[PDB]
């Protein structure tokens, strides 16, 4: 309506900034929000700034002015532009000594305005020669000059790619005038930090834009001044942060060291001079200062990464760079060294990529120095009570250390390192926390260690198993993880199998160690299944009472997975016997739940993993499937309304079926019936998917083909109803996805059954409508169906029924062929992201194999009907596609062509 | 600094393209926590948030890339490794 009363806006403002209650503060916000969204926002903000009651309301007004300029600039008549600029400049003038938080918002507003006002050319020049001589203007002029380059990359402004480029070079033109201005500011005797911080922040900001001249900056007092305050112990924390950030900006602005070598040299020498100040900062407990130094150092190595790699030791590659990091790495506070982790990754990645290991020897000592530094950083506190927690802040750090070590270990040698870490573990009467940390880094690399030097490897394992239970919980835990990583050494030295198992079994029987043990057991079962028939008695006995060990669901599943992996290696005769026992504990638990909070998920997941990995070669499993089905059907039927449980139910059944195959035909019809009846009231799309599995497994057997077609036709009726709704495709992408995975299984197992059917006509129709659905999973499923369908009129001409299939597709192609091609071309140019192009091209490709001359006409018609693009471009695209000899070429043609739109 | 499993590989980069040019192009999608370019006009970008990676794959793929020297090329942007599930709740489904 009309503009709100000022008393009302003043009321809402005071709430938002002083009312402790959450419910009210939210309410004021929405009203102020609607005020900001409204047309009155301009006028209200302007009034609030003229009235300038207090800091709160001027801040709200300045912010609102800024927001309306960076979102709603379009709804301003051209004539208004000059006047709004005059307002903001009068406002920032009048309110400059009110609050800095208000000056920034207004500064931001003015910057957003200048970037959007091409009628305001040369704004940097305008602003400086208008305010530079007034000494009280300088703080906000610098502030505008600081936020202006930052706003060029504003996600809130999102300036076009071309307009952005014009902006940047326009700014590049005036970068001298601001540097000149910036020089004059410091060009005084005994200048305070407050002015210095503005100068550095501004300089850094123009550096980040990449428009400052390297050569002019190399010999300039500002740089010397940067390192000067960075050397002086007396400098405050805030001046420090400003100075540091500007140095990192200077470095960052160097993109190619060669083109900016004068500046490069100036910065290199500059930062090396800071090591004394680092040590002084660490002498005090000035952690803020040391973090700044480590960033400057890390940024330096990032800047000169190419030179450290290409020509190490020499000149620009002076390895004192890396030493500065190793100094930082030695710091007792782990927040210091993690600053440098990304550089180390990038360094290792680059050495690995350019495979010239002639040079690599020089780096080894540096990496092993780093590794020892990280090894001590991984040490837990001696008063640590439990297992090492991964979830907490420090446990997160260890994992980043663990990952960094895996990626750098090739520069030292995994074996060399593994043995050396273990050696040190008897010298010096080590406290539990020094042992754990060494065991931890050992676990990180234990997989990559070569099993050639077996003696040093197999004796480490022997050392870990003889550790008593008396040792600290966290030491038992990490040693369990190390053993788990050493399954290949248990595989090559089978005598150690029983001791390792016995050791892991002990850990399993202790509650806080179970999951780590169960995981390690799973590893052993997976790698050493070839010869573990003896131990199966124990694994089954664990399974018989799995929920007693207080396991995580994952560790539990992994355990049962392990025992099923070795069951598959057992003699075929005992498999069918033990499998039924393996499943019976699950079936019993499920049976209790039917008479029982009841959530059968875990036993469904445990049954599923057993089937999934009980895969022998021949079948014993289909004998067990009969035992499973009745309890699953009731379980399914009890929770038929709950999608999450049904989905896990169908996942279980998916793997039970995949395990058997063409056997277990006793389940098909009773399952199909239940699926269709349930789907009728609850459209779980996983019945479609489960259906696709039955079709994948039983589609060739012509005895089942009728029942399967009936299933499809029954399932499609509630399916089409679903997709018929408003936004029906967008709202049920799972249904589209699973429907066309189903359709695909039909069209590749028994195509003619589907094509001669009546339901194929709606399926094809939905496919054509689905080609424009912006959902990656669903769209892959659709394009795949179209491709496989059309390919049926070409594929396997060796078999008899080829000519029938040929005719059926020709009909479909006759009826729909021209509409598909128009749809496919539409989705590529307007609807979907470029990653769909290879999927479209494959469908288009199959259409050419079926009838290229007709297709040349179809495509010509499609290119004809298009709503900027020259006729020549349509022609040579048509030329590119139809003359393609490989499918790849159509994709390239679409890739290139898509760009035009 | 920090890293993530929200990673894309970029391809078709001009040889004069720097990791700063790459970061500047990919930041249109969200915050870049790790970036790198190699010798062969190829690169990686890791995003702080998965949804920002998805934007990059959807909107930055096949776009015009301009290196700091002014060299232009149309790049390829795709997820490193197995792609993320599209919107809607997770479903277990066989693939490849």
């Amino acid at each position: 309506g009309a503009k709100p009363t000022l008393q009302l806006v003043y009321q809402a403002v005071q709430a938002l900034y002083h009312d402790p209650d959450p419910s009210g503060k939210e309410r004021a916000s929405f009203w102020l929000g609607e005020l900001q969204r409204s047309v009155h926002a301009w006028e209200i903000s302007d009034q609030l700034l003229q009235i300038r009651q207090d800091v709160e309301s001027c801040y709200f007004a300045a912010q609102t002015m800024k927001m309306k300029i960076q979102t709603s600039f379009y709804e301003l008549p051209t004539d208004s532009h000059a006047s709004l600029r005059d307002s903001l400049l009068t406002h920032i003038q009048n309110l400059k000594d009110l609050s800095p938080v208000i000056v920034t918002q207004l500064a931001l507003a003015i910057a957003d305005l200048a970037l959007q006002m091409p009628s305001w050319k040369g704004c940097v020049q305008t602003l400086v020669e208008k305010y530079s001589n007034d000494v009280t203007s300088l703080p906000f002029l610098l502030e505008i000059l600081t936020v202006l380059p930052e706003e060029v990359h504003s996600r809130s402004l999102r300036i076009g790619a071309n307009r952005r480029t014009e902006i940047i070079e326009d700014l590049a033109f005036y970068s001298s005038t601001v540097v000149s201005l910036l020089m004059t500011c410091v060009e005084k005797a005994g200048t305070d930090e407050k002015m210095l911080m503005k100068v550095f922040r501004c300089l850094g900001s123009w550096f980040n834009l990449g428009v400052l001249d390297s050569n002019f900056m190399a010999n300039n007092k500002l740089l010397a001044l940067l390192f000067e305050v960075l050397q002086q112990d007396k400098t405050s924390s805030n001046l420090h942060e400003a100075a540091s950030d500007c140095v990192c900006s200077a470095l960052y602005a160097i993109e190619n060291v060669e083109t900016n070598l004068p500046l490069a040299m100036q910065l290199f020498q500059g930062v090396l001079t800071l090591e004394t100040a680092y040590h002084m900062a660490v002498a005090r407990e000035d952690l803020d200062k040391v973090l700044n130094y480590c960033r400057i150092f890390t940024e330096l190595c990032e800047t000169f990464l190419e030179k450290i790699v290409c020509t190490p030791g020499q000149g620009l590659g002076d390895l004192r760079t890396l030493e500065l990091l190793l100094i930082c790495a030695g710091h007792p506070q782990y927040e210091v060294v993690e600053i440098s982790f990304n550089f180390w990754y990038r360094l290792g990645e680059h050495l690995y990529k350019t495979n010239d290991e002639v040079i690599h020897g020089i780096f080894k000592a540096y990496i092993q120095r780093l590794l020892h530094a990280l090894a001590r950083h991984c040490q837990l506190e001696p008063d640590h009570e439990g297992v090492p927690e991964e979830t907490d802040d420090f446990g997160e750090f260890r994992m980043r250390v663990s990952d960094l070590v895996k990626d750098l270990i090739f520069l030292i040698g995994s074996m060399e390192c593994f043995a050396q870490l273990y050696s040190t573990l008897k010298e010096g009467n080590p406290p539990w926390e020094v042992t754990e940390a060494v065991l931890f880094i050992m676990a990180a690399i234990a997989k990559s260690v070569d099993p050639e030097n077996n003696p040093t490897l197999v004796e480490v394992l022997e050392g870990v198993v003889r550790l008593p239970e008396t040792v600290h919980t966290a030491v038992r835990y990490t040693s369990i993880e190390l053993v788990g990583e050493m399954s290949e050494v248990v595989d090559r030295n089978p005598q150690f199998l029983d001791p390792v198992l016995g050791y892991l079994m002990k850990g399993l029987c202790e509650k806080p160690l179970a999951s780590a043990a169960a995981k390690a057991i799973h590893n052993i079962c997976s790698v050493c299944r070839d010869h573990m028939a003896q131990h199966f008695n124990g694994l089954l006995e664990i399974a018989r009472s799995l929920d007693s060990f207080l396991l995580s669901p994952e560790a539990a599943v992994g355990l049962l997975k392990g025992t099923a992996l070795v069951l598959a290696r057992l003699p075929l005769d005992k498999i069918t016997e033990c499998l039924s026992e393996l499943c019976s504990v699950q079936v019993m638990a499920l049976k209790k739940l039917l008479s029982q909070s009841s959530d059968p998920t875990v036993f469904l997941d445990r049954l599923a993993v057993i089937f999934r990995h009980t895969n022998p070669i021949v079948h014993p499993c289909q004998k067990v499937i009969q035992e499973i089905w009745p309890v699953l059907s009731e379980t399914l039927n009890k929770h038929r309304a709950d999608n999450r449980i049904v989905e896990r139910c169908c996942r279980c059944l998916r793997f039970a079926v995949r395990c058997v195959g063409k056997g277990s035909a006793a389940l098909l019809q009773p399952l199909v019936t239940q699926m269709v009846n349930v789907y009728h009231v609850h459209q779980h799309s996983c019945f479609l998917y489960l259906g696709s599995i039955l079709v994948d497994e039983y589609g060739m057997e012509e005895g089942c083909r009728q029942g399967l077609l009936d299933m499809l036709q029954a399932l499609c009726i509630p399916t089409f109803q679903l997709l018929e709704q408003q936004n029906g495709l967008q709202n049920h992408p799972d249904t589209v996805d699973d429907l066309f995975r189903l359709a695909t299984r039909f069209i590749q197992r028994s195509p003619v059954t589907l094509l001669r059917s009546q339901v194929v006509i709606p399926i094809l129709q939905w496919a054509i409508a689905s080609t424009t659905l912006d959902h990656r999973d669903a769209n892959c499923s659709v394009m795949r169906f179209l491709r496989d369908l059309i390919h049926t009129g070409v594929a396997n001409d060796h078999e008899e029924d080829f000519e029938l299939r040929k005719e059926l597709i020709g009909q479909v192609m006759n009826q729909l062929g021209q509409q598909l091609v128009s749809q496919l071309l539409h989705t590529c140019c307007f609807c979907l992201p470029p990653y769909t192009l290879p999927d479209v091209a494959e469908v288009l490709w199959e259409i050419m194999q079926v009838d290229r001359p007709t297709f040349c006409r179809w495509l010509e018609n499609s290119l004809k009907g298009l709503p900027t693009v020259t006729h020549k471009q349509l022609t040579d695209f048509h030329k590119q596609v139809t003359s393609a000899e490989e499918c790849k070429q159509v994709c390239w043609a679409l890739r290139d062509f898509t760009r035009l739109f | 600094s920090r890293r993530s499993e929200n990673r894309v590989v970029v391809s078709g980069l001009p040889p004069s393209g720097s990791w700063q040019d790459l970061k500047d192009h990919m930041r249109e999608a969200g915050d870049v926590c790790y970036a790198d370019v190699y010798r062969d006009g190829t690169g990686v970008v890791e995003f702080v948030r998965k949804e920002d990676m998805t934007y990059a794959v959807r909107k930055l793929d096949n776009t015009k890339f301009r290196s700091h020297e002014g060299e232009t090329a149309y790049i390829r942007v795709k997820v490193d490794g197995p792609r993320s599930p599209s919107y809607g709740r997770s479903r277990s489904r066989s693939r490849s």
